[PDB]
DNA sequence: AGGATGTATATATCTGACACGTGCCTGGAGACTAGGGAGTAATCCCCTTGGCGGTTAAAACGCGGCGGACAGCGCGTACGTGCGTTTAAGCGGTGCTAGAGCTGTCTACGACCAATTGAGCGGCCTCGGCACCGGGATTCTCCAG
DNA sequence: GAGAATCCCGGTGCCGAGGCCGCTCAATTGGTCGTAGACAGCTCTAGCACCGCTTAAACGCACGTACGCGCTGTCCGCCGCGTTTTAACCGCCAAGGGGATTACTCCCTAGTCTCCAGGCACGTGTCAGATATATACATCCTGT
């Protein structure tokens, strides 16, 4: 056998996946979120395809923007993980409420 | 009557002259509108893209490739200094982030 | 006829600033919403600064500053140059 | 309940291109919680917009619309 | 050294207004000949732009210099010439005006003069 | 009102330089101040570090350590003007001990590419520091914003083609229009010899 | 020294002149070499139309600057 | 020879001025400020009465909403005082 | 006809101002360095405002800032103001 | 005789100036009957919550007028007129009070 | 000969307060309240009525934008209370 | 410092997306006329810059001592890495009604012009609510037991 | 249990809110005219519900190694208070640039026929880029 120690094969995903262009959720279970959400104010609702293209594009640069601030935040403080407070924190200066 | 030369070749542009004034006159935007703005407004839109697109087909001669896709349209606007201010809050398809791992990550 | 696009005029400014390269379809998108955006802002601007003055116009100075107020540093002292240009080629025929 | 569909390693893969290296254990309910929060935000907006003029089908242009009246232009579409 | 909130300090008021008994007795009493304000200008460059002559053959008379730059490098003589006197520019060139120095844009003091007399030089 | 400045003393040495700044009781400074009016050396060649081409383009005195051991000597206040580093970094007090323009008073530059040897942030500070101005697109020969400037740059030669023509390109034909190409070690050389040497 | 002058349909014609003659020596030389007549020509320069009857260095050009010129037919 | 100790003169601070409404920025060098800046785009300019008080309420309204960001995010690192990283990761983080 | 001009003025926004900003603001204990960023970040608000105001003013061809262009200007920006 | 139009409507608020304001302000080619009798009483509603919350204040510090204080504390209490005023400055106003829970001795 | 509703204020204090009055600092910021609300609302009708290619600014336009900018329970106050005008009003 | 896993090169081949070509229908161009928005001169008077001076509230300089920031070392559990097992994403077919677009008539709703009259703006003017000032009361903190 | 600091209670003075008057300019009533928006009606592009399969990716368990978090010392950086030196704030007088209105004459833009070339939907074909292959060689660890 032979391993490498902790904090290498992290290094070698943040380097892959900084370069490609591919969508990183899958597609059926978002297309099946949405749905689920919209069946609350309407109730015979309709959707194309370039709608949830679009809801899901919209949502993976939203999401990788606050995981960017939280780890600013976390570094901020002394330590190299990330945890809720750092989440909480952004998103309160942000402006988010 | 003459021969016909249009408007778009007396002042030495590419971009249309009768589309903007037909586009600034029935969008409600004033009461009447002038002779002299849509030949302002066709020479700014057109050097703006002629600057997007110079920036662009460099990134894209840089990885040995011979045609232009998001990415290249991503990288070559994140990486000015003022035009990224003036596009600072869009997002484009199919692009992706810079290359930036923190300091105190690395072994 | 049918929805009109503004693609038979990136084509030529591109075969204008480099002679060997094409472009994508999703690129042709892209660079066919950004013209819309910059259009409809800068047409906006003017609009309020003709209604401030109690002007009932737009003219060439509108659309001046309207570039001046919205273009960030270096960007504004180079576009103002090329529109003037063209002005002055028109008033000449 | 099918917000179970984005799984672990997807929201894994999400911190990555970020640019993290250790993540905590109690860090995907508040994920989960904060898309649920800005997704009802953009669908209704999007569903007010198509009741008004009258169809029953979500198009494109009015998630265009909704993420334009808060500032996420998203230009591609 | 106290000075204005222009950069001015007692001998540019002095200059600015002749005053000759109190630039006389400031001079003595000890204060440099050579300190700049806010834009460039030293006591020499206000004391022949307005007009004074005695002022400027005392500033001379106490090692001032003679060819120091200003607000786009105009020299004395450029002001002397743009405004138009008689006296001071005999007085410099008698001194040593440099009279070839260039400004920020390019031109000559000649360039500044109508009389045929201020031409003539 | 003598300030001091350290450029590469060493660790016995800084102390020794305190203790005599102390004997001569006055303010010290280790970032680099306005004011700061005195520089020390430690060998006895202009180097090419960043402390010591600021100092040169801002104006004030080079010294060497002979005049540390001067000053540790005989105790005194100082002797100065007998051990400054000669033959270029000397030009520069004379000119502005005399109301003077500085360097590049009316020249434009823009940096372009990737910088190994040199960080970029030093550069830009040399340059704000030596009288010009800094650029943000590339100049392009043939646009009216290029075409439409009219200013003479000093310190040029008496009659050349370096006084009408006021823009570089500076990177890690040679005149097209108004503008040039040069590489760093022009720039750099420059600096350390107060002149606008040509091409 | 040596000037530039540029045509509406993307053309370049070289021309050589001194610092001291007049706009009309320079359309006559226009004329020398492309055929249209003296009396139907407008130059350009930073935006703004050139009168006949001036010196060039009064306009401040020097060497390798750029001209455009305009008919007046249409 | 009484004395307070280290910590109480501060909160009563606190609590007389979030109590008060007056601008607290000495008028005059304010006005000289803005002349300076406005001397450097154009020239030769005069202002009205009420473009400085405007100027100065903005300007005033602005540093309070940066410091209560700040002292947030110097509190989230186990400490009571501020130091000037705060200020750069709430600039970062707002997105100017 | 010569000019006169002003500068080095940012040094009347003296320690004590910056000191009761902060305790309305919530703070208690300051540190020794803060002085410098704070007129660094004053300056450069200022500036991006003052550049509006001068470009709305010139365009009418007058010569004096009224109080409703700093309200456009300020309202350009993202940030309204109610009272003028 | 003459019945006025915003009379007739039951409101306070004018509906002959808003009229006025939607033709002369290039908003659109032609203004329904209908457009401005709805403009009226939104703003009509909207005017009275707020100015009802300011006075409650007002009189909870034994005072009889209204001055910006006032309507400061009344704008960053309501959990819903918060947000749709969110960036905005009234001015001579303050800032609400609120010590945080750390800094307070032991 | 400038305008401002400094008139109709006064009415809807005085029948919601009775005896109370508002200082002239505080009669500004009122006008400029009602000013930046009226942009609004017209301006989302506006861009609504043009998306859809037509020219008229009806009412529906105007419940539409109502419904898109103020927040969750003011809406339908504010929803209710326009319609019950607007009826009153074609009742007669 | 060999041994073992990734990543980079180099060369086959192969399918589907880009660059060019040709009828032809709707929107841009040349030539003319009728009316009102904006360019250009004069002239009245409100409000911004520049000085002078006495008085007292804030800014600048210094000192002795305590609470907090930054660097050490010592435990114990939560998260990173490689395996073998079980769930359901993605691809490619085919049948199908519901709802988005287009077209052709015909009528109820808003721009436009004229004549007559009450609501809302500018200025005067006088009494009550708030700002400013001295005096006992009561709450809150620190050294000492 | 004492010191300093904050809250009430009268007490005099002073200017800005709350009414009031004529009159001028926009809102109301009473008409006609030319054209958007409602409403039937027929054609056909695209979205929802199914089925079988091949294989890439989500679940579940074990072991051991950094990293989070709670202690205990050492000492330089910042708060609080009293004396001295600087320039903001207030009230006052004088001179002249430029913001707001008012008129008169002319040049620039909306509104209409007419005819000729620039741009859109539809076809058909050849080359740049995505995939499978062997291997050449550039980091990462554990032993000594």
């Amino acid at each position: 056998p032979h391993r490498y120690r902790p904090g290498t094969v992290a290094l070698r995903e943040i380097r892959r996946y900084q370069k490609s262009t591919e969508l990183l959720i899958r597609k059926l279970p978002f297309q099946r979120l949405v749905r689920e959400i919209a069946q609350d104010f309407k109730t015979d609702l309709r959707f194309q395809s370039s709608a949830v293209m679009a809801l899901q594009e919209a949502c993976e640069a939203y999401l990788v923007g606050l995981f960017e601030d939280t780890n600013l935040c976390a570094i901020h403080a002394k330590r190299v993980t990330i945890m809720p407070k750092d989440i909480q924190l952004a998103r309160r200066i942000r402006g988010e409420r | 009557r003459a021969k016909a030369k249009t408007r778009s070749s007396r002042a030495g542009l590419q971009f249309p002259v009768g589309r903007v004034h037909r586009l600034l006159r029935k969008g409600n935007y004033a009461e009447r509108v002038g002779a002299g703005a849509p030949v302002y407004l066709a020479a700014v839109l057109e050097y703006l893209t002629a600057e997007i697109l110079e920036l662009a087909g460099n990134a894209a001669r840089d990885n040995k490739k011979t045609r232009i896709i998001p990415r290249h349209l991503q990288l070559a606007i994140r990486n000015d200094e003022e035009l990224n201010k003036l596009l600072g809050k869009v997002t484009i398809a199919q692009g992706g982030v810079l290359p930036n791992i923190q300091a105190v990550l690395l072994p | 006829s049918r929805k009109e696009s503004y693609s038979v005029y990136v084509y030529k400014v591109l075969k204008q600033v480099h002679p060997d390269t094409g472009i994508s379809s999703k690129a042709m998108g892209i660079m066919n919403s950004f013209v819309n955006d910059i259009f409809e802002r800068i047409a906006g601007e003017a609009s309020r600064l003709a209604h401030y003055n109690k002007r009932s116009t737009i003219t060439s100075r509108e659309i001046q500053t309207a570039v001046r107020l919205l273009l960030p540093g270096e960007l504004a002292k180079h576009a103002v140059s090329e529109g003037t240009k063209a002005v002055t080629k028109y008033t000449s025929s | 309940d099918n917000i179970q569909g984005i799984t672990k390693p997807a929201i894994r893969r999400l911190a990555r291109r970020g640019g993290v290296k250790r993540i905590s254990g109690l860090i995907y309910e508040e994920t989960r919680g904060v898309l649920k929060v800005f997704l009802e935000n953009v669908i209704r907006d999007a569903v007010t917009y198509t009741e008004h003029a009258k169809r029953k089908t979500v198009t494109a242009m009015d998630v265009v619309y909704a993420l334009k009246r808060q500032g996420r232009t998203l230009y591609g579409f | 050294v106290k000075r204005n909130h222009r950069g001015e300090t007692l001998l540019h008021i002095a200059s600015i207004k002749g005053d000759l008994p109190s630039v006389e007795y400031l001079l003595q009493n000890g204060s440099d000949p050579n300190v700049k304000d806010h834009a460039g200008w030293t006591p020499l460059h206000e004391a022949c732009n307005h007009g004074h002559l005695k002022v400027v053959e005392l500033l001379l008379q106490h090692k001032a210099l003679v060819n120091s730059t200003g607000y786009q490098n105009d020299s004395p003589l450029h002001d002397a010439a743009k405004n138009g006197h008689m006296d001071i520019v005999k007085l410099l060139l008698s001194y040593g005006a440099s009279r070839n120095a260039v400004n920020i844009f390019g031109l000559r003091p000649v360039d500044y003069a109508d009389g045929e007399n201020m031409k003539s030089l | 009102p003598l300030v001091l400045i350290g450029s590469g003393l060493s660790s016995e040495q800084q102390k020794m330089l305190s203790e005599l700044a102390v004997i001569l009781k006055a303010k010290k400074c280790a970032e680099f101040d306005s004011t700061v009016t005195h520089v020390i050396v430690p060998g006895d060649t202009v180097q090419s570090t960043l402390k010591c081409m600021l100092g040169i383009l801002n104006g004030c005195w080079i010294l060497k350590f002979e005049w540390v051991k001067a000053c540790l000597q005989r105790k005194a206040c100082e002797q100065e003007e007998k051990y400054e580093i000669p033959e270029g970094p000397q030009r520069s007090r004379l000119n502005k001990e005399q109301l003077l323009p500085k360097l590049f008073d009316g020249c434009y530059f823009y940096f372009g590419g990737a910088f190994k040897h040199h960080p970029k942030d030093n550069l830009v500070k040399l340059v704000t520091a030596a009288g010009g101005q800094v650029l943000s697109r590339k100049p392009k020969p043939d646009s009216d914003v290029t075409q439409t400037i009219n200013t003479v740059a000093y310190h040029a030669k008496a009659d050349s083609d370096q006084r009408f023509c006021t823009q570089y390109i500076i990177y890690e034909r040679v005149r097209q229009g108004k503008v040039w190409m040069a590489p760093s070690s022009w720039f750099i050389d420059c600096v350390m010899s107060f002149e606008l040497l040509p091409l | 020294m040596q000037i530039f002058v540029k045509t509406l349909t993307g053309k370049t014609i070289t021309l050589e002149v001194e610092p001291s003659d007049t706009i009309e020596n320079v359309k006559a030389k226009i004329q020398d070499k492309e055929g249209i007549p003296p009396d139907q020509q407008r130059l350009i320069f930073a935006g703004k139309q050139l009168e006949d009857g001036r010196t060039l260095s009064d306009y401040n050009i020097q060497k390798e600057s750029t001209l455009h010129l305009v008919l007046r037919l249409r």
